[PDB]
């Protein structure tokens, strides 16, 4: 099972709305302590579970719906339901066990996801990114992959991890 | 809206049956009527469907053997089943559904189904 | 991973106490509807989870403790903690999602466990049995196995199933 | 009760170190003092232990190379480490524990550990 989506066609305020969407997600969970922009989350999943596969139906359906023709302004509203609907698997999985790691944790996890994506643990990622001042490029990557450990054993199943890089 | 299936039974291979599904109420002109079958220990699969305007759809497994038709005045859909095979043995369910758009199907009503048994 | 324990050395009132222990367990959960004695439960487990392996530590420790020399009257008290301690993995797993199936369900599941034990899904079973009037034999079998499906897909992970056969 | 490790450091392979672990309070005569080591990215493993009566225990990896001893008047345990190998590089922790019975060990106190580095 693989599901990989990338969009380079976003508007500055589409990026800017989704960033706010992710930010509430951050503020809404436990916070932890002990150029380019990147924001999003990396959630570990178990596909032998009901939750695991119930999520995937939602994720796959969102991606299917993102493959609509004029489906671009809608991105920001469709993401609003997706991740903020607790009446739903993905919005529910992000209210429970969402942890906010500081950037020194986050960068290694981004970079390894970025390696693993380029070339057994089901990971769910949603990741926006801006490269500048001006804006040179805006990118929403979001996918379901099975790979090598990105978590440092510091993460459990249905544990989600916050990315926030500036 | 209730859907009442009938015309199921036992038949020999190569034989024929005619299923009927009557709706207790008026089906919207947006309503597609479809037949689905469920073999023992299997999921429910699509067999055939017909829209209000008479456009027909068939599964590849029944194409050229089965014929769906609809009577709008009787709110009834028929499935003529010819050249029956042992693999056509299943409970056959009718359903009413409509399309909101090209990607979104809403199933509204299911019938209770009728048994078809094809003996060798 | 395999863990299998059998004891044929029980007293009539050791059997009779454990039966009461299992019975409260039954009364304490949702009840479902739609010669020899056998009583116990069959719990499905996922070993890639924390819960799954936290249970096994308890199960393995109980079995280790049952391999003590004079450890027989203690069985009834040690089982009392084991399965009724919600401050503990196994006593907690039996308070959540314990389902009581009627005997027409239960017998097939016993019989398949009895086949699978004789000769990938981690199952946890605890099973007492009496063969008579008089008592001819009393048996406490209890183990951790990985096998073919005993549940009929009617069971989920960390779902436990009640056995009660008369 | 605090345990304070000391005598860690850098040494060449084949060399020797003497670790010491002092307790801030009186250890019960039922108390066993043990050394444990944790290499980078590894679990904490047993090295050696000594009971109040001077009975010694060693891991097979250090047998014939290391010697544990205890001073009951100073509440101090020593680990003489001879013929050091690169694989002896770890943080070394002392702990106080006792046996309730033959199967049940209770660890009471851990020290903060001392680094040992064995260079090639």
């Amino acid at each position: 099972v693989n599901i990989e989506f990338e969009a380079y066609s976003l508007s500055d305020n589409d990026y800017d709305g989704i960033k706010k969407l992710l930010q509430q997600l951050f503020l809404k969970a436990p916070v932890n302590t002990a150029d380019v922009e990147v924001f999003g989350f990396i959630s570990l999943l178990n596909l032998t579970e009901r939750k695991g596969t119930q999520c995937v139906e939602q994720i796959q359906e969102l991606v299917l719906r993102f493959c609509e023709k004029n489906c671009e302004k809608s991105m920001v509203e469709q993401l609003d339901k997706f991740l903020n609907d607790t009446t739903k698997p993905v919005g529910l999985l992000l209210s429970e066990r969402f942890i906010n790691v500081p950037p020194q944790i986050a960068l290694p996890m981004y970079q390894q996801l970025q390696k693993e994506l380029a070339g057994g643990k089901c990971y769910f990622y949603l990741l926006i990114s801006k490269t500048f001042q001006v804006t040179a490029l805006v990118s929403l990557k979001a996918g379901l992959i099975q790979s090598r450990s990105t978590l440092s054993d510091f993460q459990g199943t249905f544990m989600t991890v916050g990315i926030a890089l500036s | 809206v209730q859907l009442q299936e009938s015309g199921g039974g036992l038949v020999q291979a190569g034989g024929s049956l005619r299923l009927s599904c009557a709706a207790s109420g008026t089906i919207s002109p947006r309503g597609v009527m479809g037949w689905y079958r469920q073999a023992p220990g299997k999921e429910r699969e699509f067999v055939a469907a017909i829209n209000y305007g008479g456009t027909t759809y068939y599964a590849d497994s029944v194409k050229g053997r089965f014929t769906i038709s609809r009577d709008n005045a009787k709110n009834t859909v028929y499935l003529q089943m010819n050249s029956l095979k042992p693999e056509d043995t299943a409970v056959y369910y009718c359903a009413v559904y409509y399309y909101i758009n090209s990607q979104r199907k809403v199933l509204l009503y299911w019938g209770q189904g009728t048994q078809v048994t094809v003996s060798s």
